[PDB]
């Protein structure tokens, strides 16, 4: 993908993370656990979806139209109306191919985008108790149980109050 | 402590194609090219043993196409002949009529034949062994007195709708036939309306025996818009209607000839009812309805999931 | 079976809060949406929020988009909904309603596919927002080869009523109308019979009328006079 | 945020008949839309969803159809039973919305039978009057009530109400409340309903004069 996520600096997919698309794995004084984002998950499924209404069950009503298969050679009117129905079948055979090529380019930017902004949320959240090791994980500079893990997860981890404590450990010898 | 982010992936990834590349993986992906039928045409109209031709003359075997409407009338192969041997000079185009108008609506009219005898039947047309005819035509013969007086007959149209009137020549085997039948030889029938018309001498020689006959019918057919006349002229051999078809002001409707059985489905191509929740399909570029688009390609995966990256 | 029960609501001061519970029974593993829809006698329907797997939905009506809030309990199997800050208008029948969505959508099982529509309803929790409760009083329609007589019930809220004849031996021709609401914001309706004149001397008519809400019992006999 | 417009508000179909209903909805709508029959005193139940997928196990008599702004319903061979209120609802714009209703009716042209009831003398010593007019088992639905004292034309103080067409005989009754202080009632002599409707050739009226029976 454009953001570099997926198949980016993230090594590879969870196929143990079956509740979402997008989560969170730790490892702390209490164990090692895996949750996912629901947010980010149903940004990505909403999207999707989005696509599938434009494309799903919408197709539109013909009725008499010109005749497409001849059992008697005619000459010029019938080599129109050949023509006619050639030409309109390699036009929406091209449409058919390029919306598919495009949707899916898209598709693949958007789930990475997602993954991205999960990633770079997470990072302003910590602000000074983590650094970035560079494969979607952070190192978290301080004491964190689960329920601090958990406070990140759902957004209310405070950063004040392990501050100290984490400077203490980053800037060190 | 470590907080580590990342996302799903699947072992049974499906291959989709982009912009910039052939085959990638994806967690997941629909089908967008319906690509096959149930075999079945799901408003229909089963001819059974009738085709829509003898469906129209009224022939035996029939009666169950009496007022019929239809979208598509399914016409089969195994249909066959039960009445006099016929051709139809425009046979195609008298067809895609019929077909195309969508319906049996017949309308009976009494003409007021002069001398001659009406209601001619044959052995090649029988009903429950009885000599019958096409219960839409009436043939019209000399009288006991051996008398063809000339007919001479107009029905006037100002009803709101166009009229199709069936009418048939019959061409006699020998010239003992034409005589024996219609005395005056030659016979000969002029159909008109203000703007048109057809003229036919009838062609007297042997045939090949069908169902006993050597004889033929030709048939033929007039429309009669509103505001207009159909007059009949005969010195013989004509084999007269007994009224018109209605013909719709729209056309809408067609014929499907196959030997597929007969459901609820909005689109219909020759090879059967397709579903229409794909935009695109594959089947068949004929189709009927609310349809998907025909496309060449036989398949178009849309990811509906993210790369699958798996390890 | 796929039926929902809703308890709860009632009659509730403007201003106040009230939550109704839906007891979602049946085939619904809930991993599906569901929904409140809300209407008053005399008014249609109004679809009213939504509820989608987890803290999904998010999704309330315009005219409750500051007021109510809707929870969901899935270990219990229950689904709530916090309505605060209740103004007058919002008197109806909440409905608690099933969510099915095409199966091409709601890609991932618990999620919200944002296209559903209500298969299987429930049976409704009339809460009515207001300000006292009144018994009704009840009034002969007397009877002056067929006539017909009957009983006025005038004056009460909230609605309903319920109204029998001869304890409910008389049954042939009984009508019992809707109620119509007055101008003083109390209801008004009529139940009548027609019986054979020649009845009216040996046979005795009584109407029984039950206003629950007040717990008020009335039998009027109603004579000819 | 969308709404939709159903046509008309009530309609009057014989039973057998096909009873075509209309949807409008600005903006465009196509892939969600669903059908419902709420009968009286029953939640709404699902019939179409969709456009013309019907629901699981409902007759085949239930028809849809439409796209994007003009949808319909209709009902092939009607049944008493299907008096209900019919609704359609939308996708999306997250929010969907329902439609406003249509009534369906289900007999001969039957004038009401009128009876007047005076105010009971139980209710006159409570202070008010309630002089009740009742219109029995008439159809159509249309029907007109005046109320007269002494002739005068009352404005403001009477109220009707009108029942859900009768399972047992396709009619309507409708009863006329007006309302008087007792100081007033007291004060008139002659109560008057005037009744209009399509049986009857001439308007009927029920009337008595207070004090005499």
């Amino acid at each position: 993908g454009i953001f570099g996520a997926i198949a980016g600096f993230i090594e590879n997919g969870w196929e143990g993370m079956v509740d979402g698309w997008y989560g969170f794995r730790h490892q702390n004084s209490e164990g090692r656990g895996q949750a996912a984002d629901l947010k980010s998950t149903q940004a990505a499924i909403d999207q999707i979806n989005g696509k599938l209404n434009r494309l799903i069950g919408k197709t539109n009503e013909k009725f008499h139209q010109i005749e497409k298969e001849f059992s008697e050679v005619e000459g010029r009117i019938q080599d129109l109306e050949k023509y006619v129905e050639d030409t309109k079948i390699d036009l929406w055979s091209y449409n058919a191919e390029l919306l598919v090529a495009l949707e899916n380019q898209h598709t693949i930017d958007l789930t990475d985008s997602e993954m991205n902004k999960l990633f770079e949320k997470t990072k302003k959240q910590l602000r000074e108790n983590a650094e970035d090791m560079g494969n979607g994980c952070f190192k978290i500079y301080h004491k964190c149980d689960n329920a601090c893990i958990g406070s990140i997860r759902n957004g209310t981890y405070d950063h004040n109050v392990y501050r100290d404590e984490a400077l203490n450990n980053r800037f060190q010898i | 402590a470590t907080l580590c982010l990342g996302h799903h992936a699947v072992p049974n990834g499906t291959i989709v194609k982009t912009i910039t590349n052939d085959r990638i993986e994806v967690t997941n992906a629909t089908e967008l090219v319906q690509n096959s039928s149930i075999g079945e045409i799901c408003r229909l109209v089963d001819g059974q043993t009738c085709d829509i031709i003898n469906g129209a003359l009224g022939s035996p075997g029939c009666d169950h196409l009496n007022g019929a409407e239809w979208d598509v009338f399914i016409e089969r192969p195994n249909a066959v002949d039960t009445c006099y041997p016929f051709d139809v000079p425009e046979y195609q185009s008298l067809r895609s009529i019929l077909a195309n108008n969508g319906k049996f609506e017949f309308i009976a009219e009494e003409f007021q034949w002069n001398t001659v005898k009406q209601n001619g039947k044959s052995g090649a047309c029988k009903r429950a062994n009885v000599d019958d005819f096409f219960n839409r035509l009436n043939w019209l013969v000399k009288s006991d007195g051996n008398a063809y007086p000339l007919q001479n007959l107009t029905k006037i149209n100002n009803g709101d709708y166009a009229r199709l009137y069936i009418w048939g020549v019959h061409h006699p085997s020998t010239s003992t036939e034409q005589t024996n039948l219609y005395k005056n030889n030659p016979g000969g029938v002029t159909v008109s309306t203000k703007t048109s018309q057809t003229s036919v001498v009838p062609d007297i020689g042997s045939r090949p025996l069908v169902r006993e006959q050597s004889g033929r019918v030709s048939f033929y057919w007039t429309i009669v818009e509103p505001g207009d006349l159909i007059v009949f002229n005969t010195i013989g051999n004509l084999i007269a209607p007994r009224g018109h078809y209605k013909l719709n002001n729209q056309k809408k409707s067609t014929i499907l000839n196959t030997a597929i059985p007969i459901c609820k489905s909005e689109c219909i191509t020759p090879n059967g009812s397709i579903p229409n929740d794909k935009p695109f399909q594959n089947v068949n570029r004929i189709t009927y309805g609310a349809c998907p688009r025909y496309v060449k390609h036989s398949t178009l995966k849309l990811a509906t999931g993210m790369r699958n990256v798996p390890e | 079976e796929v039926q929902l029960l809703e308890s709860g609501g009632g009659l509730v001061q403007p201003g106040e809060s009230l939550r109704v519970s839906c007891a979602a029974s049946g085939f619904t593993f809930r991993d599906s949406a569901l929904s409140w829809v809300r209407q008053a006698p005399g008014k249609g329907l109004e679809w009213v929020s939504a509820i989608s797997g987890n803290g999904g939905a998010t999704y309330y009506a315009d005219t409750v988009k500051g007021r109510f809030t809707i929870s969901r309990d899935n270990s219990q199997t229950t689904l709530y909904l916090q309505m605060n800050s209740l103004r007058a208008d919002d008197t109806a029948t909440y409905y608690c309603a099933k969510d099915e969505s095409p199966p091409i959508y709601n890609l991932m099982p618990g999620y919200y596919s944002t296209y559903y529509y209500m298969d299987v309803w429930g049976k409704g929790t009339t809460v009515t927002v207001s300000s006292s409760t009144k018994g009704p009083s009840v009034f002969p329609l007397a009877p002056s080869g067929t006539a017909a007589l009957g009983c006025l019930v005038k004056d009460y809220f909230p609605e309903p009523v319920t109204v029998s004849w001869n304890s409910g031996a008389l049954t042939s021709g009984v009508h019992t109308f809707p109620a119509v609401l007055q101008s003083s914001g109390l209801y008004s309706l009529s139940s009548v019979v027609t019986v054979p004149s020649s009845s009216l001397g040996t046979q005795t008519y009584i109407c029984n009328v039950n206003h629950k809400p007040s717990n008020t019992k009335v039998d009027k006999r109603v004579e000819p006079k | 945020e969308i709404v939709m417009t159903q046509s008309p508000v009530t309609l009057s179909v014989s039973p057998g008949e096909t009873a075509t209903l209309s949807c409008r909805a600005s903006q465009s709508v196509r892939s969600n839309l669903a059908w419902y029959q709420q009968k009286p005193g029953q939640a709404p139940r699902l019939l179409i969803y969709g456009a013309s997928t019907r629901a699981t196990d409902i007759p085949a008599r239930f028809s849809g159809s439409g796209s994007g702004t003009e949808f319909t319903l209709s009902i092939s061979s009607l049944q008493s039973d299907d008096f209900a209120v019919y609704y359609c609802q939308q996708y999306n714009h997250w929010l969907r919305t329902f439609g406003q209703g249509t009534k369906l009716e289900i007999r001969t042209v039957a004038a009401p039978s009128v009876f007047i009831f005076p105010p009971s003398d139980e209710q006159l010593k409570s202070g008010t009057a309630s002089v009740v007019c009742l219109l029995n088992n008439f159809y159509p639905r249309e029907a007109k009530v005046q109320w007269k004292v002494d002739n005068a034309l009352q404005s403001g103080n009477s109220q009707e109400s009108v029942t859900e067409q009768d399972s047992k005989d396709s009619t309507y009754s409708l009863s006329s409340t007006l309302t008087l202080s007792k100081a007033d009632y007291e004060k008139h002599k002659v109560y008057a309903c005037e009744v209009t409707h399509q049986g009857l050739s001439s308007p009927v009226t029920k009337s008595f004069n207070r004090g005499e029976c």
